[PDB]
């Protein structure tokens, strides 16, 4: 996460695509959702607005809305 | 001759708009009528040369939208029809009234309340409605887990700056689980209640069986609801308590775990889970932040048992004479007694307090006890039991009171009653004497006195 | 030439507020009219001029909607239409009426059909035991202990008072088939149904959940429970009995609606089922079904008892058979009784029924001592009396006699063998659970001298 | 209801189930026959898999006579 976009010339100089995803797994309690806050922050300060998000599995068939095919639109 | 019509904007020059007959149009005002006194939503009167010469009520029939949210103006308001249409209307002036502080009372208004509604006049009217004595004194034997439960609940709130000495959050919520008869809601009521006097607090119940059910919407809008329904003892400083019963029947479920952590940042709400198989539960809920605190309701064991039945026996049910004759007359050394050569009757190993046999995949058979098996239900279930007996005992003998006879023939009833129908088992038991063992359950079934009318069973997992 | 409307409201100036056409108004009344006796929702007419010239009826046709709420203030209705929509609307003079007790109308209450004018907002209208114990053979231990959670309750309510004793909400009937079970929730719902100085009687079965017909079937679980609310609020007694129980077990609702009858103890909810390991645990707890009564499969004597039923003195005895008994009508039933009671219940070879092989290796053989059932005895009963038609047809004279009962009993064991419906899992359960091994293989075994065949029985 | 209009005529008819085994929703058809109970129409069905058939329409007063074609 933090190489590629603080290294782009670097990975473009060697022909390197940046990733696109990141998968985190393996048994709990194992507090990815603070892994994942911890990179988005140390990278959200590179200088020299990187903002922040998450979202839960939780909001899925539950609906305030309709069917989740919506969501997954306005969310992106 | 005059028509009616419905105030939309007043204007400084007299001039006023009203909504009359499909269309919408500018009208003056009568000399009469005053049009700084005036609101939003009332219903006008206008003659045949459209001159407004009366102000009147507002209309209190017409079509109902539920309200989600008071948009950016607070004039306005977001309604949803039950065709699914969403729609915005003009509040009217008693809706938006400020005089209305914070169940059918005069309130504001936030979402979920269900509004009187004009669709094409797009004007919002009128809300519709829709429309723990007990103490840990009274609950037995669970000594142990009135402590836990008390830690969990009283101690945070109590203590709360020391708490805060030691940075340390107060639990969310608790679980309540274990056998299925063993313990009820009435735990969560007790410690509601001696929570709820500090001072110098409202209970909250609401149990599994009405999800699915219709009536309400099904799957859909209010779980939210009794979220705000706690909302408003939760921004008092007068603590509520969330609790769910039969939350195995749960096991769609999503919401409420976005609706727990919506209380989290809340120091005022406890919500207590109540589950009777407990390998079923979603642990997502169980895992901290959520329901921090697991308290097992554990079968009640031999002194237990004495110290439920004092519950249910009491002073005040009349005793036979001979059972007292024995006693010297004293009632209280006379039901103590009687408790114990009950509840020692109960636990006792003999052959007739056989309940199960269970084979195991090694070959191994083991016999299990009514002394393992209890539970207050089935205490309860004895008590009540016995008062019937000594109730057609009175009516053929004559002579009044409850003798222990009519208890320890209560047992033995009782228990055959579970040989033949063993429906106080379940899993979770099955679970537990497997494990115990070391061995997988391959064979199960109750077993007979042959005394009785009651026949073995197999059981089936 | 004249017009019609719907007065709204009535006001002092003899004006008159009415919903006609479009821009509905409030309307100057002829001195011929009076604005005091005018009531609400109902409809009047007018001439060209738009003055209220008579005052007539209310309106007889429309739209129906099912009331949601009756609320708060001089009671405006909250509806609802199977669009789902809900809508608020006046109520007529005749639906508040104060004149109405508990084809005729009495006080409204939630789902009730309501016949509604939604442009108007205006609804005028609303739109709508014989067996006795004595009959019941066999059964002797079971109706007493019903009785004994149903009518000692409610005789002697103050005697439960004494004692701190809630009497019971409801009972749970459960056993295999063939007593048919349902005799004995019509006996109490009619020994009970005279305890004056008729009080009640009903009945709902199970199979009928995913029918339809009228309605969707979704809340009909409500309607029945306020229907049975009625006699609730006159203090005359109501059982509100499920056949079939074991088919329902979705659930939910019913669980609810029989707290809903808790507070209210002139009520009893009976329920029936020929599996009892099926059935939702939560029904069974204390305060719902309290009472588990076992009917079980007859013994000796209890079968007996129900042939004792079945053949009535009154029945036409063969004069042979009389005659061993000096004409004796009664001693002679009652020896015919013990004969075939007797000959049911032989562990004699061909009273052999079932061949049931354990896990462990044994196998165990079946008498229909066992197997017994009111619905077996009624018709070793009926076709015995069909013989004895076909007896009287070609041998022509009168009577029933013992020959033509034992015959039939082995045709009917014989039946049995060929085709055993009459056996349930409710069965393999107490086989399995006297022995103490799990049952892998069933059969039926026949005689060889019938035309029935054995067959491999596998149930679940 | 058809079957009711030759009861009366004196000229009966009977209901016949052809693969009655294939129909086992339920529960109408039991009521339906509760309700010729009365009148004398015969309702005869056939069935090559005996094994399924719900014993609720086998119970005496619905289908009495069971008879075996070997």
């Amino acid at each position: 996460v933090e190489l590629p976009f603080l290294h782009k010339e670097l990975y473009r100089e060697y022909s390197l695509r940046p990733p696109k995803g990141v998968l985190l797994y393996g048994p709990p309690g194992c507090g990815k959702t603070l892994i994942a806050k911890a990179v988005a922050n140390s990278l959200a300060k590179k200088m020299a607005k990187s903002y922040f998000l998450n979202i839960k599995g939780p909001e899925l068939l539950n609906k305030f809305v309709g069917e989740t095919e919506r969501h997954i639109r306005l969310i992106f | 001759p005059s028509g009616y019509g419905v105030l939309l904007a007043t204007h400084d020059d007299d001039t006023v708009d009203v909504f009359t007959s499909g269309r919408k149009m500018r009208l003056t005002c009568s000399p009469n009528i005053d049009a700084a006194s005036l609101k939003k939503g009332q219903t006008v009167r206008l003659n045949e040369a459209l001159t407004v010469v009366e102000a009147g009520t507002f209309e209190a029939v017409g079509e109902i939208s539920t309200l989600r949210e008071i948009l950016a103006d607070g004039h306005r308001a977001l309604v949803v029809g039950h065709a699914d249409e969403e729609r915005v209307v003009w509040l009217a002036d008693p809706l938006i009234a400020e005089d209305l502080p914070d169940d059918t009372r005069p309130r504001k208004l936030r979402p979920g309340d269900s509004l009187l509604v004009d669709t094409k006049a797009g004007y919002a009217f009128e809300r519709i409605p829709k429309a723990p004595d007990v103490s840990y004194a009274d609950i037995g034997g669970l000594s142990r887990q009135i402590e836990q439960i008390r830690d969990a609940v009283e101690l945070p709130f109590l203590h709360k700056e020391l708490y805060r000495e030691y940075s340390l959050r107060p639990p969310k919520g608790v679980l309540l689980y274990g056998p299925p008869g063993c313990g009820k809601t009435l735990i969560a009521k007790a410690v509601a209640n001696s929570l709820a006097k500090k001072m110098a607090s409202y209970f909250l119940n609401i149990k599994g069986p009405e999800l699915l059910n219709k009536f309400v919407g099904e799957t859909e809008r209010h779980i939210r609801l009794i979220f705000q329904r706690a909302r408003e003892k939760a921004s008092e400083g007068t603590p509520v308590i969330v609790f769910f019963d039969e939350m195995d029947s749960i096991f769609v479920v999503p919401q409420l775990l976005s609706e727990i952590d919506g209380v989290e940042g809340l120091e005022n709400v406890i919500v207590i889970g109540a589950s009777n198989r407990e390998d079923m539960i979603d642990p997502a809920i169980l895992r901290p932040g959520r329901l921090d605190v697991k308290i097992k309701i554990e079968r009640p064991d031999a002194e237990a048992a004495q110290d439920i039945y004092s519950k249910y026996l009491t002073e005040f049910l009349p005793v036979h004479a001979d059972d007292l004759a024995e006693f010297d007359g004293d009632r209280s050394a006379c039901i103590k007694a009687m408790i114990e050569k009950v509840v020692d009757r109960m636990y006792a190993e003999i052959d007739d307090n056989r309940f199960l046999e269970v084979t195991y995949a090694n070959g191994d058979k083991e016999v299990m006890y009514f002394k393992d098996f209890n539970s207050g239900a089935m205490i309860q279930n004895v008590v009540d039991r016995a008062k019937k007996n000594a109730i057609k005992s009175v009516l053929e003998t004559g002579q009044p009171g409850l003798r222990i006879q009519h208890l320890l023939d209560s047992i033995v009833d009782e228990f055959a009653e579970n040989e033949d129908l063993p429906n106080t088992t379940n899993p979770d038991d099955w679970a537990r004497i497997s494990g115990k063992k070391g061995e997988r359950i391959v064979y199960i079934r109750t077993l007979v006195t042959g005394k009785s009318s009651s026949a073995s069973r197999a059981i089936d997992t």
